[PDB]
């Protein structure tokens, strides 16, 4: 929305880092445990009876990637991210009927992670920049609901 | 609600904080400040500069509530009695702004304590902060 | 924390909404559908259709717990205790939404009880409907 | 806001029988007595102690008249409320430090007044319209935060 050059630099740098195959796992998996509620959604991914049920499960585990690769992708289009997850959101509503809200979860959720593996890397203007991206995909994602 | 499991897992990522509280608080404000600087207004008075005195200073007292609150897991709402009354009458900080900190407090530890910060203890740690926010917030209404 | 006054206030309120109390559950239902259309993502199973009996019927059956709240004003979490099972471990609705139920509620109130609808009933109506919000989702976790 | 060419008359319409002094006065008086914390900022008003005494208070009621102004005022470049709003954003943030979320309260506050005036003519529809600008403009209010 509001990304300065420096956080738009800042951002795509450490997205350079990142390993979208094993962060998206972490992150939705993180999610599910977080918020159990959540876990309303996949009850067709079988065993997310415990922490390790969920975080191993292969199909949370590959979902993630899912996740996390529209997001990559997204963060390619910072300057139309409305019109970037405009089928994806219309999906969501019509489909899924996932409470936009779900959306700010991930998206605190996976600042955490982004936090737990950059540790020190990830500092507080980083994490500043970072948040207005979550916070602009969520309302990107929440945009077709109706 | 905490879990005997909750509290266990709190009082030993709290403990690996043990020391550095002050520092991790004063981050976290930091942290604060920057992502969500609309919670800035509630420190109008205060030097918002980075690695301000202020700042560190304030970060100190809130890891020391925490501690505090760690150490009386059990009776939180009493322990915590004095300091409900503050932000409840004098400051009048609104609740969103409590999700805000806790949210950065969760982030900071998350940077400092990678191999304690599992999916359990990330877990219990949203719920005791959530838990902590809860109490700061029963005396606005 | 209700107040004598505020009890006082609700059941004088409410005493008011009487036998229309269903249709305005019915009427605040379909204003939050309109105003705030993600709070339809709870009923994608409802014909959110404007007069539908889905819709009339479940504005009956929130109106109900409603009244039952005020003559329980003074125990609401032992008489509420069912709803927030449900809502907490089944329908598992997000806390926010309650914000956007209990505003609408008090639109259609005011638009309907206008000599009654004073800044101080006004005032025991948030805070009731907002008790009652806090009831609601305190099995949450 | 993004208004319906149908919900922007709605709007307009309704706006257009609106007893400024009276509405204003009642939604700022109405805000102090739902929300005491509110007061916190006008001290200087005097007897706020008491609802009667609220209501009452013609400095209450005089700011009242001011903020609705400003309001009927942002009706009128609802494509631009960011733009209209922006000196007024820097003033609460620099000079008043109010929280945004003050604004959001005002904005359902007036909802609940406007209801209170106009009865039936306050339809589902049309409460479905105003919230969207009471929406837009606490949003535009809000920008120039730091
Ligand atoms: C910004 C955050 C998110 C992004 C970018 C995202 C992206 C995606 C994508 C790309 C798909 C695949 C579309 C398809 O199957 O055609 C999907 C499916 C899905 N999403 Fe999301 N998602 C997000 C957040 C969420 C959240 C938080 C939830 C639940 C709380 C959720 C629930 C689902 C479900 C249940 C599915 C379908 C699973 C299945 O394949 O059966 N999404 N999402
Ligand atoms: C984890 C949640 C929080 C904890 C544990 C906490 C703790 C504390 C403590 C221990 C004090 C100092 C009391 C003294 O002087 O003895 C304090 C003061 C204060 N708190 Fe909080 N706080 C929390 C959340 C917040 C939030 C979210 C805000 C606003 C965004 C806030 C605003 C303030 C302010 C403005 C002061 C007074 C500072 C001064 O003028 O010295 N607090 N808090
Ligand atoms: C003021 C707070 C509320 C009260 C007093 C209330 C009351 C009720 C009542 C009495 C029922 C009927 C359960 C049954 O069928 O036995 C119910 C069910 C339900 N509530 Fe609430 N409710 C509140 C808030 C909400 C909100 C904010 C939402 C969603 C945004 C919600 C979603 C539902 C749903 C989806 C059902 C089940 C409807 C169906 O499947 O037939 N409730 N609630
Ligand atoms: C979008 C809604 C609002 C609008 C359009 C608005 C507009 C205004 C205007 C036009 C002034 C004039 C003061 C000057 O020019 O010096 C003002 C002052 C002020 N406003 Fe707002 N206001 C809004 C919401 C609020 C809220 C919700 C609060 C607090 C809860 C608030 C607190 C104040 C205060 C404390 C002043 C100082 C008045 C004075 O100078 O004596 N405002 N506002």
């Amino acid at each position: 929305v509001h990304l300065t050059p420096e956080e738009k630099s800042a951002v795509t740098a450490l997205w350079g880092k990142v390993n979208v195959d094993e962060v998206g796992g972490e992150a939705l998996g993180r999610l599910l445990v977080v918020y159990p509620w959540t876990q309303r959604f996949f009850e067709s991914f079988g065993d997310l009876s415990t922490p390790d049920a969920v975080m191993g499960n292969p199909k949370v585990k590959a979902h993630g990637k899912k996740v996390l690769g529209a997001f990559s992708d997204g963060l390619a289009h910072l300057d139309n991210l409305k019109g970037t997850f405009a089928t994806l959101s219309e999906l969501h509503c019509d489909k899924l009927h996932v409470d936009p809200e779900n959306f700010r979860l991930l998206g605190n959720v996976l600042v955490c992670v982004l936090a737990h593996h950059f540790g020190k890397e990830f500092t507080p203007p980083v994490q500043a920049a970072y948040q207005k991206v979550v916070a602009g995909v969520a309302n990107a994602l929440a945009h077709k609901y109706h | 609600m905490l879990s005997p499991a909750d509290k266990t897992n709190v009082k030993a990522a709290w403990g690996k904080v043990g020391a550095h509280a002050g520092e991790y608080g004063a981050e976290a404000l930091e942290r604060m400040f920057l992502s969500f600087p609309t919670t800035k207004t509630y420190f109008p008075h205060f030097d918002l500069s980075h690695g301000s005195a202020q700042v560190k200073g304030h970060g100190k007292k809130v890891a020391d509530a925490l501690t505090n609150a760690v150490a009386h897991v059990d009776d939180m709402p009493n322990a915590l009695s004095a300091l409900s009354d503050l932000h409840a009458h004098k400051l009048r900080v609104d609740p969103v702004n409590f999700k805000l900190l806790s949210h950065c407090l969760l982030v900071t530890l998350a940077a400092h304590l990678p191999a304690e910060f599992t999916p359990a203890v990330h877990a219990s740690l949203d719920k005791f902060l959530a838990s902590v926010s809860t109490v700061l917030t029963s005396k606005f209404r």
